[PDB]
């Protein structure tokens, strides 16, 4: 399909957590989503919230519609569970690497299914609970998913980082390394 | 998509709590609206309940007066906390089914709820039914015979009138008053009276073997009600008056 | 300001 | 592998030359079975799993009239409304050249995504040995690209990385 | 949005009735939906539309190009069509699609042989209890309002004998007080 700009509503409901998401992307960039727990509309950039507005019930009700379609398609398909697709992990910084300059490390998990992940940041082989931030489970054209994980870090000399990814398609957690 | 609303008729004293159940039988809804219509006025949206969230009360209603609970995707209930004679109205609920049904915007309304709060259940009285035979002056003039029914002395105004000819209900040549008039106006709790007319051909009334009956279904008290008066307890009852044909 | 969305249909 | 099942759907608006095309997909576990296309006009089955669902949707004629009005009621509405902050959103890129024998021109923090990154050696554009990466999405409405250039370093040479972008009046250049 | 409709309409049976709804400040985001509410029950959806003209069993919906108005064209009206017709505009959400003061359509019958008369009816129990009946009067005949608190007069009502294809307006009047005769203005 030929297009100059693509605006897509994406939503999914599953058995495990997260049991549901409702987002809207503009040119493959998540603009906003509906927090199914707080029942509010969360905008990506604050610029959008000042110029737009979305009814949170439009996402809440559509999630309920997909929940019915989930139970219906579970019976019609005779409880067929899809195969676990292996994720692809690549780590890269947001800005040019520089000592003392607070940068942001990006871990891009891609081409996986189902949307169930346990992603965690590791610095020098130790956990990093500070400066962690993640995106939603973003959709793809082949109906698989991709996700972003961020870590605000200050580059030092001998510091190396890792992106530990746990998925049902991996027999052991995957460690994607980055040092330069 | 069918929506049920129970109870359909309710009579209670001031201060009594009244719970109304609005169920969606063949669909699950996240939002179910609650309306209210007065005997001569138009519809008024009271509040909008949401599943697992707060109810969007419209302007004019008090959340401490009309408690609303969206317990499930199927059930949404409205509760009149403190009964007052001013609360007497016609409460309806609606529910949208965006996933199923001919329209995404179609609000499926329930059967409705007729409510009447009184300061004393001693005001509740059953209707007195009577059937008046047609006039032979009309029969010899227009070759038609019109029977009229008169149910008088009912206060809750929760009645359903029907005509029966030889034991079966008729839906032709029947017309009932749309608004029952008061027997004594300028009174707070006046007794009502409703009139219906059944016009048949002259040949039908002039058969002595023809039976005409006027049935008035009165919806009143229940078993779990307090009745401490000398006269009979005006419970939900069916009162009928009859009249056989005349060949003169 | 108000954006528009669409209702997914019920599968049955 | 614990027990888990998934249902998902799409509502895609394709805008091009003043036109709006709407597609509504119904997917069960990465398998699209039902689909509405505005260019088609009615619901269609993509798999045998979605045939009973498509026939029931084509019977409710008011819903077929709703889905046909989507390209004008939803796609055209949201397109003309979000114009300022999405259709015309500009973030100027930042260029950086590091030796890392390679030479990495790391362009960062540009939103429109369409960008040209050329190499120059003493004022002459170099093409051989140029290895550019794909458009990298940061996920925060900003893009990123890395164009590595291998070189035969000679003292006195000046390597310049030229970057042209829609958000820039004149091309930005950084030299090494 | 908030709509503006005529408060009420008059018509004769068999006439095509057109109810025009004015909704000037409509959007690319809104849809047009119409409802029908019969007495003693709740409203019921009948027709909807966006841009194009819609026709079903109940009615037709005309929407001009500017979409600032919409006309509900009910077909050959019957007395069973005497109901309130609501006009609602709004989006797919649940944010206050207010039900304004609808159009109370009244379908009055056409009686070209009015025989206005007053007859007396007597109960099958007590002959002293009698009632007066004013029937076979014109549709444009305004029934009398009671000038006495001891005399009751019901509002007029129309009945349809679907076998004889005969319709007649009728009114009932009685008085519990003794020594009363069927005398009316
Ligand atoms: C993510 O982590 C959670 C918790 O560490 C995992 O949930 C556990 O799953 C195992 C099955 O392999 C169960 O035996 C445990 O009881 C679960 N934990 C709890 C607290 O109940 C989950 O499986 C992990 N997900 C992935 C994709 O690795
Ligand atoms: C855009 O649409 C118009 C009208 O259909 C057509 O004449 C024109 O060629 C189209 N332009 C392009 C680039 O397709």
């Amino acid at each position: 399909i030929k297009a100059d700009h693509v605006s897509t509503y994406a939503a999914f409901v599953q058995t495990h957590r997260p049991t549901g998401e409702f987002m809207f992307e503009f040119d493959e960039d998540e603009m906003f989503y509906v927090d199914l727990d707080k029942k509010e509309t969360v905008w990506h950039l604050e610029e959008f919230g000042q110029a737009f507005s979305f009814e949170a019930q439009g996402g809440l009700a559509n999630i309920a519609i997909l929940n019915n379609n989930l139970n219906t398609l579970i019976q019609r398909s005779n409880h067929t569970q899809a195969t676990n697709d292996p994720p692809e992990v690549t780590v890269f910084p947001k800005e040019p690497v520089e000592l003392g300059q607070p940068n942001t490390l990006i871990c891009h998990i891609d081409k996986f299914f189902p949307p169930v992940l346990n992603v965690t940041w590791l610095c020098n082989g130790e956990l990093v609970t500070e400066g962690v931030a993640e995106s939603l489970f973003l959709p793809r054209t082949d109906y698989s998913f991709h996700k972003f994980h961020y870590l605000t870090f200050v580059p030092s000399a001998e510091d190396f980082y890792d992106c530990r990814v746990e998925h049902w398609g991996l027999d052991q957690p995957l460690l994607k390394h980055w040092e330069a | 998509a069918v929506v049920s609303q129970h109870p359909s008729w309710v009579i209670c004293k001031s201060g009594t709590s009244v719970k109304i159940e609005c169920r969606s039988l063949d669909f699950q809804a996240t939002t179910m609206f609650w309306y209210r219509q007065f005997p001569k006025q138009s519809l008024m949206l009271m509040a909008t309940s949401n599943e697992g969230s707060k109810a969007t009360y419209e302007q004019g209603v008090e959340k401490d007066k009309f408690l609303i609970n969206h317990a499930s995707l199927t059930l949404s209930t409205l509760t009149v906390t403190s009964a007052h004679p001013e609360d007497s109205s016609f409460y309806i609920c609606s529910a949208r089914d965006p996933g199923g049904g001919g329209s995404s915007y179609e609000q499926y309304f329930g059967p409705g709820t007729r409510l009447t709060v009184t300061e004393d259940l001693n005001k509740v009285f059953p209707p007195e039914v009577a059937v008046f035979e047609p006039s032979e002056a009309e029969i010899s003039h227009t070759q038609k015979a019109t029977l009229v029914c008169l149910a008088t002395g009912f206060f809750p105004d929760h009645v359903e009138l029907s005509w029966w000819v030889n034991g079966k209900e008729v839906h032709s040549g029947v017309c009932t008053d749309p608004q029952p008039l008061k027997e004594q106006p300028a009174l707070n709790d006046s007794r009502y009276a409703l009139s219906s007319r059944l016009r048949v051909s002259a040949t039908f009334w002039q058969n002595p073997r023809n039976h005409f009956r006027c049935q008035v279904q009165f919806y009143g008290l229940s078993e779990n009600d307090e009745w401490t008066q000398d006269r009979a307890k005006p419970v939900t009852q069916i009162v009928s008056a009859e009249a056989w044909g005349r060949a003169d | 300001t108000g954006l528009a969305w669409e209702w997914w249909r019920t599968v049955y | 592998t614990p027990e888990n099942y998934l249902f998902q759907g799409r509502q895609e608006c394709y805008a091009f030359n003043g036109t709006q095309r709407f597609l509504e997909r119904y997917i069960y576990n990465r398998e699209e079975f039902a689909r509405f296309d505005s260019d088609v006009g009615e619901f269609r089955a993509v798999t045998e799993l979605g045939r009973p669902a498509a026939e029931y949707w084509n019977s409710q004629k008011d819903i077929l009239e709703e889905k046909r009005a989507v390209p004008d009621r939803m796609c055209r509405h949201n397109y003309e409304l979000g114009g300022p902050m999405t259709l015309q959103r500009r973030v100027q890129p930042r260029v950086n050249v590091s030796p890392s024998n390679l030479l990495v021109c790391h362009v960062t923090d540009f939103y429109p995504g369409s960008i040209q990154v050329r190499w120059f050696l003493n004022g002459q554009e170099e093409t051989a040995g140029v290895v550019s990466t794909n458009l990298i999405r940061n996920g925060d409405w900003t893009f990123q690209i890395l164009v590595m250039l291998e070189m035969t370093p000679q003292q006195g040479d000046v390597y310049t990385c030229q970057v042209e972008h829609t958000s820039l009046d004149s091309p930005v250049t950084v030299e090494w | 949005a908030k709509t503006t409709q005529p408060i009420s309409m008059d018509s004769y049976e068999g006439q095509e009735v057109n109810i025009t709804c004015s909704h000037n400040n409509i959007a690319t985001n809104d849809y047009i939906t119409w409802y029908q509410q019969f007495p003693s029950q709740g409203p019921r959806f009948i027709i909807q539309g966006y841009k194009t003209k819609v026709t079903n069993e109940v009615a037709s919906l005309f929407i001009p190009a500017d979409r600032k108005s919409s006309t509900l064209s009910l077909p050959r009206v019957s007395l069973s069509d005497t109901a309130v017709y609501y006009c609602l505009v709004g989006d797919t959400g649940f944010q206050k699609l207010v039900f304004g003061t609808g159009t109370r359509l009244l379908v009055s019958p056409n009686i070209q042989n009015p025989d206005p008369a007053v007859y007396q009816l007597r109960d099958s129990k007590s002959s002293d209890k009698s009632v007066c009946l004013f029937t076979d009067f014109d549709s444009q005949t305004n029934v009398s309002q009671s000038k006495d608190s001891d005399v009751y007069i019901t509002d007029k009502c129309v009945l349809d004998m679907r076998s004889m294809d005969f319709k007649s307006n009728s009114a009932v009047a009685w008085s519990n007080k003794s020594d009363f005769a069927c005398a009316n203005a």
